[PDB]
């Protein structure tokens, strides 16, 4: 496309409301990260209160010394896991049939329990629910049960074939992403309709970059508690960063607040408020019968 | 690229 027309009748919830249910508004796609999961309390380490340098997250210092990060994954286990109104917003989408991928920081896996599946779902960052041997020749499969045994045994996990680490299959900081988000990015973003961006200040690599994929007439929606991914000044200096602002906007829109607000304001003004309501409230309910 | 901070 490459021409910046304006298909929002203006720039706010409600213009991406009557978007949302026009015809030609099909595919959308969501961006989220860790402000999607605070309010099921699996903390942000770059919120200023309750936020945790970064070696802990590293590769390199999680090769020598991998029993820091497990120490902590212990603190930060959460005793149940209760998908957020955020969540089950997106499994909305996926029911409706608006889903085309939701692209995720989090390696939660609560996208997977609110009902995402495989196919709707990219985990860039990966995630805990799988684990693997790290040995190349080994590469045994663990699930989280087992992690998790291990993490709360507060035994550094060891395989039972060879006694190499057992690494979550989460990305650390300096490791290169998973292939498929590169696949899937490149066919995702020539025919996405909107860009649902929830819950992160987009401040991560190449994960922040996936905004200027989309085209340049697809509507972005952020839902956040601060604005994220307009160009530096400097940085721009030496394309398609957020725009909310200008006079040049056109079809980037900020709800600052809680995600769980704003999906839960969104869907009221799209006449998904009850499904939603009951949803969660049924969701929750089924978990908290565990 | 690689996970970073940017
Ligand atoms: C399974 C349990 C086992 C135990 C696992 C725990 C240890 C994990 C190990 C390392 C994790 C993996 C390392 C990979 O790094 C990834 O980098 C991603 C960055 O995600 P991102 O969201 O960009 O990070 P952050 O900088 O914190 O920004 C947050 C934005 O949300 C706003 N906000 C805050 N609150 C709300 C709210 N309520 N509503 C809306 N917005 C909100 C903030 O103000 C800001 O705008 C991460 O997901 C990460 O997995
Ligand atoms: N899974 C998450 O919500 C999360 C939050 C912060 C950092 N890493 C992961
Ligand atoms: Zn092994």
């Amino acid at each position: 496309g490459s021409q910046k027309e304006r298909l929002l009748d203006e720039l706010t919830l409600e213009g991406v409301a009557r978007y949302m249910q026009s015809e030609r508004c099909r595919r959308v796609i969501c961006l989220v990260g860790a402000g999607i999961s605070t309010s099921a309390g699996i903390p942000d380490f770059r919120s200023p209160s309750t936020g945790l340098p970064e070696a802990i997250f590293e590769i390199s210092y999680f090769k020598k010394h991998p029993e820091p990060f497990f120490a902590l994954a212990k603190e930060l286990y959460p005793g149940q896991f209760k998908p957020t109104i955020c969540h089950y917003f997106m499994r909305l989408l996926k029911d409706k049939g608006l889903l085309l991928r939701c692209y995720t920081q989090n390696i939660d896996t609560l996208e997977r329990i609110a009902g995402l599946e495989q196919e709707d779902l990219v985990e860039a960052h990966g995630t805990f629910y799988t684990s693997h041997c790290v040995s190349a020749s080994c590469r045994h499969e663990y699930p989280l049960s087992w992690m998790k045994e291990k993490i709360f045994s507060e035994v550094t996990p060891k395989c039972e074939d060879c006694q190499s680490l057992v690494k979550p299959d989460i990305v650390f900081f300096g490791e290169s992403l998973p292939a498929r988000f590169f696949s899937c990015m490149q066919s995702d973003f020539l025919k996405v309709d909107l860009l649902l961006v929830m819950g992160t200040s987009l401040q991560v690599q190449p994960f922040a970059s996936l905004i200027s994929k989309a085209p340049l007439s697809t509507p972005r929606l952020l839902i956040n508690k601060e604005k994220a991914g307009q160009s530096d000044p400097f940085l721009g200096m030496i394309g398609g960063g957020m725009d909310f602002d200008s006079k040049k906007a056109y079809r980037d829109v900020a709800w600052l607040g809680e995600c769980d607000q704003g999906c839960l304001a969104l869907a009221e003004l799209l006449g998904w408020k009850k499904e939603l309501e009951d949803l969660v409230r049924r969701e929750h309910a089924s978990i908290d019968a565990q | 690229p690689r996970k970073q901070l940017a």
